């Protein structure tokens, strides 16, 4: 949980998620994309009827309950390849 | 490429942009609810200014996709949800005099004051009006009052209602519908759902077959109030023809509760109380609230939030800062909900604090749901989920069990035969009133009659269906029953009607599954997580699919029904019947108390 630290009393508005691309994503992709969505088979300059921002807002505040107070989350990937291998787990000491 | 994913993004687009919009008004509304401020009078101004024109935005952008070409049901609905314009169909004039119109009703009812014969006394609806009706019980303070401020709101809106009524049908007929009581009835329309569509007027049959079976009790229950009027006031009262209005026991005729004390069958046994019970514990709305949450858990719905504790007012601040703490709760949302009410040292606050909790579950239940559907799957499904609760809640059983009711009592014949007259008339004398009202705005929206016999056949009908008599006739000039608050600020009355049958219909059901035996009004709703998930599982639906379905889910009927008004009363209804035998049954409309 992350209230206090991010969550922000008349609004917090730095937090952008995108909603609709083109097509499906891959996993492990980055796709930051100032274009704005169309729909209806009529390209568009954009921010109009039936043009569509990708990014949505992500509206925070410090009073919202759980379900969707805005959550910390981190991710951390592995891979089992072979190869020299750099971050080791730590070691242990004792007594003489 | 086709209409369908268009109207799925818009929806998606409507859904963030207006939950941002929604709460911001949500938390200006608590806001006006704790402090009510210049400051935040004009931040609520200005943000329920963008929360509309953000809403017709969205509207009119919403307006180029048509219906035919969409297969879903939800996206069906949500659109069809979005395509109500309602104002904004008709011409920009036209609107703004509706809305001056509408301010003007606002203030003219807010500052409604009527002068005695002795014009140095100020009342206004509020420092009389209610405790004159509820506190004297003089003939001659009570004709006075409600017929002087009857004939001046008449006066000063008579031609406000005409126009009305006029610009209302034009309203309807610019959006595809032939009366504004067909524009009322489109809440309940359902289509393209099989074995569940429902049209305008097979609702119109429903209340004529609720008619048709509640008559005999709602007549026999007149007789024995106006007997026990004769009893109280011989000379005043025929014993034959109808009562006058004014002896309702309330402002319009809406509830029979404050004839209480005059129409107690037995007045020496105790009714239930458990208020000294409750000082004698040294009660408080922390100690409220973690009961009403104990059992709401005994019936499997999800514990309280933090937030809830944390923001929400439970108790009055002091002198320093004024609340209007009318029991409510809006959908704030994200899992944000909070209550504002006067928490005092009284039962009538465990049914508030009930009631509103039952509304909070239903709240949060659909949280999970788009914006569209955010809601009741009708307009009376919220308030019956929180009157079901606060009733089972009234039961002697529950205050046994959970402590505030010691141990060592039984259930006492007359003390129960008094409780269930109080669930009786706090209830049933609502129904037929509704009835009327509704009825006439039916056909006042359809233009029938014309405008000049609208009292007359009006009242006729009132001495006919209920035998409500006018205490001094009246002529067309007269605007008598657009006095009530909900017709003068534009709300239907079918809520109320729905709520009692559905919270009738929810005890019933809710109750069989939970297999208790013997009188029904006894029954409680507690560690029964059967009936629990059951409850949830209309409680989840929302708006998502039709409300005769979100009823299948509970009782597996399709329609409403007045078997549980009929079951739940059967004792009171079998006393009632063996003490009419010597007692007439019905009334005559000719009389009225000047014709002599
Ligand atoms: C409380 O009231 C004061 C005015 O007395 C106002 O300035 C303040 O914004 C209010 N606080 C909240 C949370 O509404
Ligand atoms: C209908 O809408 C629901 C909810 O968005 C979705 O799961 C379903 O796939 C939709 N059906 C069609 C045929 O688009
Ligand atoms: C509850 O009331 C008072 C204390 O509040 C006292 O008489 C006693 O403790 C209790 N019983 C009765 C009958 O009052
Ligand atoms: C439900 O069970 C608990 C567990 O002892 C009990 O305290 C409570 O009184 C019960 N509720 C009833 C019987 O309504
Ligand atoms: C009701 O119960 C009481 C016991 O308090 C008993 O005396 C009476 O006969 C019962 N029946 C009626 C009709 O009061
Ligand atoms: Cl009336
Ligand atoms: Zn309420």
């Amino acid at each position: 949980n992350s209230n206090k630290l991010d969550s922000k009393h008349s609004g917090n508005y730095d937090y952008w998620y995108r909603l609709f691309r083109k097509s499906k994503l891959k996993p492990f992709e980055r796709d930051i994309s100032t274009e704005i969505y169309q729909a209806g088979n009529k390209p568009c300059k954009g921010k109009g009827p039936n043009c569509y921002f990708p990014l949505q807002s992500y509206g925070f505040r410090p009073t919202y309950g759980v379900g969707h107070q805005p959550y910390r989350v981190v991710v951390l990937s592995f891979e089992l390849l072979h190869a020299p291998a750099t971050v080791c787990g730590p070691k242990k000491s004792t007594n003489l | 490429s086709t209409t369908e994913e268009q109207a799925k993004t818009f929806l998606e687009k409507f859904n963030h942009e207006a939950e941002d919009l929604s709460y911001q008004s949500s938390l200006a509304s608590w806001n006006y609810n704790t402090n009510i401020t210049d400051e935040n009078v004009q931040k609520m101004n200005e943000a329920r200014a963008k929360w509309s024109a953000f809403y017709e935005e969205q509207s009119r952008m919403a307006k180029t996709y048509s219906l035919e070409e969409i297969q879903n049901l939800t996206l069906k609905r949500q659109l069809k949800a979005l395509q109500h314009s309602g104002t904004s169909a008709l011409s920009a004039e036209k609107s703004k005099r509706l809305n001056t119109i509408l301010n003007k009703m606002s203030t003219i009812y807010s500052t409604g004051k009527v002068l005695d014969p002795n014009t140095q006394e100020c009342l206004a609806l509020e420092p009389g009006l209610d405790d004159i009706m509820e506190n004297s019980r003089d003939y001659n303070r009570r004709l006075w009052a409600w017929e002087g401020w009857r004939a001046e709101v008449g006066k000063q809106l008579r031609p406000l209602y005409e126009e009305y009524v006029v610009l209302e049908n034009e309203m309807a007929r610019a959006n595809n519908y032939e009366d504004y009581g067909d524009y009322w009835r489109g809440d309940y329309e359902v289509t393209g759902a099989g074995d569940y569509d429902y049209s305008r007027d097979q609702l119109m049959k429903d209340v004529e077959r609720t008619f048709a079976e509640i008559k005999p009790l709602y007549e026999q229950l007149h007789a024995y109030v106006r007997a026990k009027l004769m009893h109280t006031y011989p000379s005043y009262i025929s014993p034959t023809g109808c009562l006058p209005a004014h002896l309702l026991g309330d402002m319009w005729g809406r509830f029979w509760t404050n004839l209480y004390s005059l129409t107690v069958p037995f007045e020496h046994k105790p009714s239930i109380d458990v208020t000294e019970k409750m000082e004698n514990q040294s009660w408080d709305a922390e100690r409220i609230f973690k009961e009403a949450e104990k059992f709401f858990v005994s019936i499997s719905l999800p514990y309280m939030t933090q937030g809830f504790w944390d923001n929400s007012m439970l108790t009055e601040p002091g002198d320093g800062r004024k609340v209007v703490c009318h029991p409510t709760a809006w959908d704030l949302g994200k899992g944000d909900f909070r209550i504002k009410m006067c928490t005092k040292v009284t039962m009538d606050d465990f049914l508030t604090a009930h009631h509103e909790m039952g509304h909070i579950q239903y709240d949060m239940a659909y949280a999970a749901q788009p914006y569209l559907l955010r809601n009741g799957a009708n307009e009376g499904f919220h308030e019956a989920v929180g009157e079901i609760m606060s009733l089972s809640a009234a039961t002697p059983h529950y205050l046994k069990a959970l402590g505030l009711l010691a141990p060592d009592f039984h259930e006492d014949n007359e003390t129960e035969i008094n409780f269930l007259l109080k669930q009786a008339l706090t209830i049933v004398g609502t129904l037929p009133f509704t009835y009327m009202l509704e009825k006439w705005r039916w056909m006042v929206f359809k233009g029938e009659i014309p405008k000049q016999q609208w009292m007359e056949k009006w009242w006729e009908m009132k001495r006919e269906i209920v035998g409500v008599v006018e205490p001094l006739p009246h002529d067309e000039t007269y605007c008598d029953p657009a006095c009530l608050f909900h017709v003068a600020e534009d709300y239907s009355f079918i809520r109320y009607y729905t709520r009692t049958i559905y919270q009738f219909q929810f005890h019933e059901a809710l109750c069989k599954t939970a297999k208790h035996e013997g009188a029904l009004f006894k029954c409680d709703i507690s560690n029964s997580t059967e009936a629990g998930q059951r409850l949830l599982q209309m409680l989840r639906l929302g708006k998502s699919e039709p409300w005769t379905l979100a009823l299948e889910n509970i009782v597996g009927i399709k329609t409403m029904d007045v078997k549980p008004l009929l079951n739940y009363f059967e004792p009171l209804f079998t006393w009632l019947k063996e003490q009419n035998r010597n007692s007439f049954v019905g009334w005559s409309t000719e009389w009225t108390p000047y014709s002599d």
